[PDB]
C-alpha cells in the first residue's frame, strides 16, 4: 500500500523459458470462440 | 508481349522445296515468291488484290485476344480457390 516508486516490479519474465509463450497459448484456447469457417479445408480444396 | 506486329494484314504464299547447296551447303531455292510478303490494312483489300492478280487465296479471321476479369483483390480471397499461396 505505500507508493514505494522505487523497485522494478517487473521481474516475472526473467523466470521464463523456452516454451513460455506456447504454454500460455494452450491454456489459453479452452477461453476461445467457435473459429468462423470460409467453408472449405483449404484454398486447394 | 508486344502487339504491334498483329495489327496489319499479310499475304504469303506456300512453301516450295529449298535443298542443300552440293558445293557450301546453303540452302537453294527455285521458288521466286519464297520471300514475297505483302501487307494490308483490311481483309477487303488484301482479297481485292490477289482476286486481280488471279492468285486463289484461302483467308483467315483475325484472331482478337478476349477481354478477361483481372482483379488483384482476388488473389486474397476469403472462400475462394483464387487465393494465391505466393507473391
Amino acid at each position: 500500500e505505500p507508493f514505494d516508486n522505487t523497485t522494478y516490479k517487473n521481474l516475472q519474465h526473467h523466470d521464463y523459458s523456452t516454451y513460455t509463450f506456447l504454454d500460455l497459448n494452450l491454456d489459453l484456447s479452452k477461453f476461445r470462440m467457435p473459429q468462423p469457417s470460409s467453408g472449405r479445408e483449404s484454398p486447394r480444396h | 508481349s508486344g502487339v504491334n506486329n498483329t495489327k496489319k494484314w499479310k499475304m504469303e504464299f506456300d512453301t516450295r522445296e529449298r535443298w542443300e547447296n552440293p558445293l557450301m551447303g546453303w540452302a537453294s531455292t527455285a521458288d521466286p515468291l519464297s520471300n514475297l510478303v505483302l501487307t494490308f490494312s483490311t481483309k477487303e483489300d488484301a482479297v481485292a488484290f490477289a482476286e486481280k492478280n488471279g492468285w486463289s487465296y484461302d483467308v483467315e479471321e483475325r484472331k482478337v485476344p478476349k477481354p478477361k476479369s483481372k482483379s488483384y483483390g482476388a488473389n486474397f480471397s476469403w472462400n475462394k480457390r483464387t487465393r494465391v499461396s505466393t507473391k
